[PDB]
């Protein structure tokens, strides 16, 4: 009758809403995944900018010691 | 009687409209799917996109250094073979 059939209506509703929300546990796990990745590979470049600005600052000061030396020399 | 053939056409027009319902909601669940798809494949994009932006910015860096390493070298042992006295 017209409760079992409202009833119906509703069971269908119940469906798609929990249908809709597997489907967007599943998207929002990918995305997880995504931004893990890439997390580890930014992390990998900010040790590669850090090592870069050592290499410069000890470049920077092997040129003052030999440029000291040629003034000290001669 | 009158009321089991009122109750007859409101069942027909429930079986019909859970028809109706459940094609049009599938409607609306495909086009969810395909708007979820598309914002995880612009993510994928981005991260790759900023990826590839410090990968060529750490490239270029390394060059400079290299090139300044490799003139100063040269520069030191210039130096040294012109400071020998004998
Ligand atoms: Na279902
Ligand atoms: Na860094
Ligand atoms: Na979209
Ligand atoms: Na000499």
């Amino acid at each position: 009758g017209s409760h079992m059939w409202q009833r119906e209506e509703e069971e269908l509703k119940q469906r798609f809403m929990q249908r809709v929300k597997e489907k967007e546990a599943t998207f929002k796990e990918a995305e997880k995944e995504l931004q893990d990745k890439f997390e580890h590979l930014k992390m990998i470049q900010q040790e590669e900018i850090r090592k870069l600005e050592e290499e410069k600052k000890q470049l920077e000061g092997e040129i003052i010691d030999f440029y000291k030396m040629k003034a000290a020399s001669e | 009687g009158s009321h089991m053939a009122q109750m007859e056409e409101e069942r027909r027009e429930h079986v019909a409209k859970m028809k109706k319902m459940e094609m049009e909601m599938e409607q609306v669940f495909e086009m969810k799917v395909k708007e979820k798809v598309q914002k995880l494949k612009d993510s994928e994009a981005e991260l790759q996109r900023r990826h590839e932006q410090m990968k060529k910015n750490l490239e270029a860096q390394h060059k400079e250094l290299e090139e300044k390493r490799r003139q100063f070298e040269d520069e030191k042992a210039n130096w040294e073979a012109q400071q020998r006295i004998l």
